[PDB]
């Protein structure tokens, strides 16, 4: 409703850096705002990509933004008569950011790894990895769950149970109010999908460099199945948190899951055990349901009500015809120990290929109401097909069906304008949350500040 | 007696003719001051009214092009009539409606392509051994029903990249198979191998030199050579004037896109053709496998009628997909493609068993309604399409179109036209709304009120300003 | 196998001191080394790992340094806690392969040892043995030679020596030597002595008796 | 809080076998490599093998092909060490060892097991009193403490009274059984003045003997 379309503010990075992939707003230990960039095709030493960190400080000018560095070179460590190596070429670093405390998790799903004894070899494969920061102190620190050091050989003996050769960790992050990490790691066991968490503390406390494979103790990882219905569900494509079960001493999580059951897509609510409290179906497949999840109370009961984005849903139309809009379905919470029901609210786009719902960004109280609200991305939305992002008011019963204000991508086609959003803080100190929307195929993050209501 | 011609008390002959189709206007200079110029046509006459000064449009429909149906679609470069009439002209005044009807022939030894496209991951080997023969039994089973048939052929498996692809040691990427006991080929996404032609054993010879490669994941990149092999014309080679069936066959899953982000590919496919004289899809590793949604597009665009010939374990899938892209038919395939002929055989019968019309650029003041009759001679009211239909067969339609009041411009032109059809019937539309007398009105007539107005159709019309 | 030689074998030092062991490896082991600290009489505390990283709850006061095939562990000011055995391991190759050991030992002012010489008792004699003891205690430094000689030459077959801890009071050892004979042979030969030779002295200290003679 | 602990000692004769234990306390003993480090006092420290305990793959060093087999039942937490057909040399203390962070560290140990391979029978002590012979400020006692088998005893001087002053050695295998001895030293006004005893208890016979030093 009352973010300002007039007067943006711009930050940008290379040409080709693919900066504003991803994004969050990061918190100094004196409470100053700054935003945190990733850019996963930034080029590293050797004139190749290996994607990119940036912390831009809040200015309204926009502009460039330093570097947060990270070591960029590969690793190799002769140990127990094995060979560890790490590949960062291409990994994309900064594919994903978060910011927790003072301190930054960025990751490189795709950074190779590979260990060699005489002949035989672990196979050069895709686990992935984060690297965290404080950025204050200078301190820095690694997390590579998905790292092992058994032999191809035994994965093809063992028929590949808990294989983790691929997880990607890192493709999605989240952390807890606590300060507990939790990786997204769509590969992992075969592509089924699996989740790694762990404490950021013990993160920082357990990391050396140079070791390439070291013990987490306080770790914990989800689990393989030998269910048809979750292989190549890429199970964590998308990862989030929040309060569903009734007891405040517990935390939740919630994962995407958009192929789950021969692409028909799922979203499922844990314990932080990994035990399943719920699980939400796809509508239609291939419609990538789970695509993205968003949390959030938008009914101001203080119950936290889930979002699930569905980019690729096809809306039925005239003519036993169906057009690729993408959709976005509200879960509201029951009062007490109840399932999630039917959705309460279905969003659904008009822009044909616009994918409505590839992100859906909590807003917080953007009018100052009383409820909380959302933006939706349609990235290639819009009567041009440059992309949108829609805004949509929390109300007692739910979400209003109409946006309050639609924000059209200041970029050129292709940008990707809303790829990636991120709302609920206020960079400015004016007491009205605002608002962070990256254009990666632009190189370029625009700031919507939100102003008193009109 | 009066009539709502008379009792709704018209200005000109315009709006009598816009009060109802039945009303008519008399132009005529001797005519009674009481006397109401715009009444039925009979009772003008019965008040004297001068036949030509009478202004009375009815609303007709006069074919313009009959072409008769043909025969056989063999021979000629494509003179075959499939449709008829294939142009009419029609007429409607304000309010009206008016019926005409449209034939449609499913016609006989009409030309075919088919393009096989085929997974070649490693659970295909033995799927290659028993198609080497393929071209020639396909020959002769199609030859009773065409006198035209092409075939061509293209092989995918999936896009040649981490995860996907094993990528050590070296000796991998030159032989995925280098842990087993045995050669493969490189990975490869999508390669096109023999462009549609009507010399069958080269179908034959091609696909005996022909092997599988292997990957990692078991979902493939089938998507990714759909879409190739539909937009890429001139390289599959697809004929204007046949039917057109793209037989995919596959053992396993398939990637959606959306998927390509696990291998750093975020590019949304752009539905263009990436094939260039290599014969390999060139984007394979930097663009995104594509969506349904422009899957179903480009089908449509072309005219491929695509065919899922999959194994048992994902028929439901495919047939669950199929739902989601119309005009797709799905065939269960053996595991080693034995079947594969008659499953060809019996999609191409299911696909010429329908005839589903379509309409074009209808314009929104005008509304269509349809009678179907299929099989013998049952009318169906309200349907337009028919079903359960053999090669030769012939349906019709009975076609009534209705206009709302008097679309500003006076002539607009639409189609009717069979899903996969290359005939079709176009209407001309021609609005009468307005009246002769009028391109022979006075302005500024000494008989309207000195001037101040205008004399047309026998009454005085205020002026332009007034 | 890799070889690790571990030096010195044992160092004599004070409170305070600032100390240094060393590990050599016969092939270069990148670091792929850890170091260990036993007790007397008690199990094993890792101290570093990776060559150079304290493990939990290690005091700063040690640290590790070194690379290729040549490392060192360093202790900052020796507490009381600190004199025990310390042991190098590589993890570099398997098999896992160790250190000699290293014994940190308390130093202090040498001390000539007390000897004394004991004969077979009544009763051992009277079950058919005869063993003469001879006690040697409370000296520094530690290394000693004992001799025994029955009329005056050497004997070797059927001595039995035993150490004892750097004693906690006085930071000084003792040892104990047993010749053990038959009772028949024991009694061929009249004199029976114990020589000790030690660093506080050029001449052995030299202690015996007479059989039946008393 | 991270410990192993390991089974209590065993006493085994040659040729049988023997099976020990290093159960998880405060972890999961799936979460590292599990390794066995055997030690002798000459030979030190030796590397027998490991096992991670998911899956159970070992690896040995090839001097212990044979008589070591590891083996682990993440059920009980607990990590296990065979030896089979064993030998004087195998008498060692064993310990079970896990790395703390590095996949391939050693930094947590055990308490350690003791092994004693032999085949000397249940026997009990024979106790001699050493009286010095037929002069100065300071005098010294001994007493002897030979052929008994298992270890270990206890020894004191007048019921534990006298304790300053002495040294009791370290046991020593002398031909499958241990020989032991003690001294103390007072000063010659004591002794033999004052009664002093020699007090000896060898529980695994029960036997509590108790010489009294006589001069001669
Ligand atoms: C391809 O697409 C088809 C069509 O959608 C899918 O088949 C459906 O699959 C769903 C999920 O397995 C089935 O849902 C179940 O329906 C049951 C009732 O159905 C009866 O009535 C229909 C009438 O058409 C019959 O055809 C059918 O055989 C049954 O007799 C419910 O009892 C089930 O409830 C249980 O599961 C759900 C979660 O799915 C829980 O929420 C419930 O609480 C309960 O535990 C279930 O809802 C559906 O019946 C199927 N339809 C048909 C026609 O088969 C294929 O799965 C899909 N395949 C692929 C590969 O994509
Ligand atoms: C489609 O069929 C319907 C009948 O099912 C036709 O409607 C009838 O037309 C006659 C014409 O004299 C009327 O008298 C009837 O009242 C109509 N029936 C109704 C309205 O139910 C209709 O004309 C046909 N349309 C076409 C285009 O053929
Ligand atoms: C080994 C692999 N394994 C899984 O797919 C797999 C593993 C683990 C889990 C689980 N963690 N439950 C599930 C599923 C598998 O099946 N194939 C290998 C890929 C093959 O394609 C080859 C080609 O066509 O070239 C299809 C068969
Ligand atoms: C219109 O319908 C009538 C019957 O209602 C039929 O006789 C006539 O032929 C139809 N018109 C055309 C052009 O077919
Ligand atoms: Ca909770
Ligand atoms: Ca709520
Ligand atoms: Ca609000
Ligand atoms: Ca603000
Ligand atoms: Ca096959
Ligand atoms: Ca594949
Ligand atoms: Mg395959």
């Amino acid at each position: 409703l009352n973010l300002d379309p007039v007067q943006l503010t711009f930050y940008a990075g290379p040409n080709g850096s693919q900066f504003g992939f991803s994004l969050d707003f990061h918190k100094d230990s004196h409470g100053r705002v700054a935003i945190v960039v990733g850019a996963p095709r930034t080029l590293g030493p050797s004139q190749e990509e290996t994607g990119g960190v940036f912390l831009c400080p809040w200015r309204a000018e926009g502009g460039q933004c330093p570097s947060l560095l990270f070591d960029l070179r590969d690793e190799t460590r002769n140990v127990g008569s094995q060979t560890l190596q790490t590949f960062k070429a291409r990994q994309g670093l900064g594919a994903s950011v978060v910011s927790w405390s003072d301190v930054i998790v960025a990751c490189a799903p795709w950074q190779h790894w590979n260990v060699l004894e005489k002949t035989e070899e672990a196979e050069k494969t895709p686990v992935g990895s984060c690297f965290l920061a404080q950025p204050e102190s200078g301190r820095r620190a690694e997390y590579s769950p998905c790292r092992g050091n058994t032999l191809s050989r035994i994965y093809v003996e063992n028929d590949f149970s808990w294989d983790k050769r691929y997880c990607e960790a890192g493709f999605s992050s989240v952390v807890t109010q606590a300060g507990e990490l939790v990786l997204g790691a769509p590969g992992g066991y075969y592509f089924l999908g699996l989740l790694a968490q762990a404490p950021v503390a013990d993160i920082f406390s357990s990391y050396r460099p140079g070791i390439l494979l070291w013990h987490v103790s306080s770790q914990s990882l989800s689990f393989d199945s030998s269910n048809p219905e979750y292989f190549d569900g890429y199970w964590g494509y998308s990862v989030a948190v929040g309060e569903f079960d009734g007891d405040l001493n517990t935390t939740e999580y919630v994962v995407g899951a958009p192929t789950w059951s021969w692409t028909l897509g799922a979203v499922e609510i844990l314990d932080s055990y990994y035990q399943r409290l719920h699980r939400l179906r796809g509508e239609q497949m291939a419609s990538y349901f789970g695509h993205s999840v968003a949390v959030t109370d938008v009914n101001g009961d203080g119950r936290h009500d889930l979002l699930v984005g569905a980019p690729l849903y096809m809306e039925s139309r005239a003519d036993r015809k169906l057009a690729e809009v993408g959709r976005v379905y509200l879960f509201l919470q029951p009062r007490g120990p109840h399932a999630l029901g039917a959705p309460s609210l279905l969003l659904t786009g008009t822009q044909l290929y616009g994918r409505f719902g590839s992100a859906i960004a909590p807003l917080g109280d953007l009018d100052r109401d009383g409820y909380n609200d959302i933006a939706v991305a349609a990235p290639y939305g819009g009567p041009s097909g440059r992309g949108q992002v829609l805004v949509f008011l929390g109300q007692s019963e739910g979400l209003r069906s109409r946006p309050s204000q639609v924000l059209d991508s200041p970029f050129p086609t292709g940008s990707a304008f809303g790829f990636s959003l991120r709302g609920a803080v206020d960079i400015d100190d004016n007491g009205y949350p605002d608002l962070i929307v990256g254009a990666y195929g632009a190189n370029q993050v625009a700031v919507y500040r939100a102003q008193p209501v009109v | 007696g009066p009539n709502i011609c008379t009792t709704r008390g018209v200005s000109s002959c315009q709006q009598c003719l816009a009060v109802s189709p039945m009303c008519a206007w008399c132009s005529d200079e001797a005519l009674p001051l009481g006397s109401p110029r715009c009444d039925l046509k009979e009772n003008l006459l019965k008040d004297n009214c001068a036949p030509e000064s009478i202004e009375f449009p009815v609303s007709e429909a006069r074919v313009l092009e009959d072409r008769p149906l043909s025969d056989k679609g063999s021979g000629d470069s494509s003179q075959v009539t499939q449709v008829s009439p294939q142009r009419i002209a029609l007429r409607l005044r304000p309010d009206d409606s008016k019926n005409f009807s449209i034939q449609v022939r499913q016609v006989e030894d009409y030309p075919v392509d088919i393009y096989y496209l085929m997974d070649l991951s490693y659970s295909m080997k033995d799927d290659l051994w028993s198609i080497q023969n393929l071209g020639t039994k396909l020959a002769t089973q199609m030859r009773k029903l065409t006198s035209n048939l092409r075939i061509g052929f293209g092989a995918f498996v999936d896009k040649p990249v981490s995860p996907y692809m094993y990528i050590s040691p070296p000796e991998a990427l030159e032989n995925p198979c280098y842990d087993m006991k045995t050669t493969c080929l490189p990975m490869f996404g999508y390669k096109h191998v023999l462009t549609l032609t009507d010399q069958v054993t080269r179908f034959n010879e091609e696909v005996k030199k022909q092997s599988v490669s292997r990957n990692r994941d078991a979902p493939e990149g089938g998507f990714d050579a759909i879409m190739q092999a539909t937009v890429c014309d001139e390289k599959i080679g697809w004929r204007n004037d046949a039917s057109h069936l793209l037989v995919f066959t596959t053992d396993a899953k398939t990637h959606i896109a959306l998927d390509g982000r696990l291998a750093g590919i975020v590019q949304p496919n752009d539905g263009q053709c990436h094939v260039g004289s290599d014969n390999h899809y060139s984007a394979s590793t930097t663009m995104d496998y594509p969506s349904l949604g422009l899957m179903t597009e480009k089908l449509s665009q072309k005219n491929i009628n695509l065919i899922f010939a999959v194994t048992e374990n994902v028929v439901n899938l495919y047939q669950n997909y199929s739902e989601l892209i119309p005009g797709t038919t799905v065939g269960v395939l053996s595991m080693d493609s034995s079947n594969v002929l008659q499953l060809i055989v019996d999609a191409y019968g299911k696909i010429r068993s329908k005839v589903e019309l379509e309409v074009r650029d209808l314009p929104e003041e005008l509304s269509l309604s349809f009678n179907a009759t299929c099989l013998n001679n049952e009318v169906i009211p309200g349907l337009k399409s028919c079903m359960g239909l053999k090669i030769g067969d012939t349906v019709s339609f009975s076609i009534e179109a209705k206009v709302r009041g008097c679309p500003q411009e006076k002539e607009k032109s639409f189609t009717i036209k069979p899903v996969g059809f290359k005939d079709s019937l176009i209407v001309q539309v021609t609005f009468d709304c307005d009246c002769a007398c009028q391109a022979q009105a006075e302005p500024n007539s000494h008989r309207c009120n000195n001037g101040n107005g205008t004399f047309e159709c026998g009454v005085c019309r205020c002026g332009p300003g007034w | 196998d890799i070889l690790m030689t571990q030096s010195p074998s044992s160092m004599s030092v004070s409170l305070g001191d600032t100390v240094s062991i060393t590990c050599h490896a016969s092939q270069g082991i990148s670091s792929n080394i850890g170091w260990l600290q036993q007790k007397p009489g008690k199990s094993f505390m890792g101290l570093i790992y990776y060559g150079t990283n304290l493990v939990d709850g290690v005091p700063s006061r040690f640290s590790g340094s070194g690379s290729g095939a040549d490392y060192s562990l360093t202790i900052s000011s020796l507490d009381s806690e600190d004199f025990a055995d310390y042991y190098c391991v590589q993890y570099a190759q398997l098999p896992y392969t160790f250190g000699g050991g290293t014994k940190l030992e308390i130093k202090r002012a040498d001390a000539a040892p007390t000897v004394s010489i004991f004969p077979p008792s009544s009763e051992q004699l009277t079950s058919g043995g005869a063993s003469v003891v001879c006690f040697l205690n409370n000296f520094y430094p530690k290394d000693i030679n004992v001799k025994w000689k029955i009329d005056g030459s050497e004997r070797q077959n059927g001595v039995l020596n035993s150490w004892t801890d750097q004693d906690s009071k006085d930071s000084t050892y003792s040892m104990s030597s047993t010749l053990t004979l038959t009772k028949d042979e024991y009694e061929r030969h009249n004199s029976y002595t114990c020589e000790a030779t030690h660093k506080t002295s050029t001449s052995p200290i030299v202690k015996s008796f007479n059989r039946n003679e008393c | 809080e991270v410990q192993l602990q390991q089974s209590g000692a065993e006493l085994v004769k040659p040729g049988a076998s023997v099976k020990l234990s290093c159960t998880a306390s405060g972890f999961n003993i799936k979460d590292t490599y599990v390794h066995w480090v055997k030690q002798r006092p000459e030979q030190g420290l030796e590397w027998i093998g490991r096992i991670d305990p998911a899956n159970g793959y070992t690896k040995y060093d090839p001097k212990f092909q044979g008589k070591a087999t590891i083996t682990a039942d993440t059920s009980s937490n607990t990590a296990y060490l065979q030896l089979s057909s064993l030998t004087s040399e195998d008498t060692a203390v064993y310990y079970c060892v896990r790395p703390l962070y590095d996949y391939y560290a050693m930094d947590y140990w055990g308490q350690g097991t003791s092994v004693t391979v032999s085949s000397a029978k249940t026997t009990a002590p024979s106790v001699y009193p050493l009286a010095p012979v037929c002069t100065g400020s300071s005098v010294t006692l001994g007493c002897l403490v030979k052929g008994y088998f298992p270890e270990p005893v206890t020894l004191t001087w007048n019921s534990g009274s006298l304790s300053s002053g002495v040294h009791t050695f370290p046991a020593v295998l002398q031909s499958d059984l241990y020989t032991l001895s003690s001294s103390v030293t007072v000063t010659s006004s004591t002794w033999p003045s004052q009664s002093i005893t020699c007090n000896v208890a060898h529980p695994a016979s029960s036997t509590k003997v108790d010489k009294k030093i006589e001069p001669r």
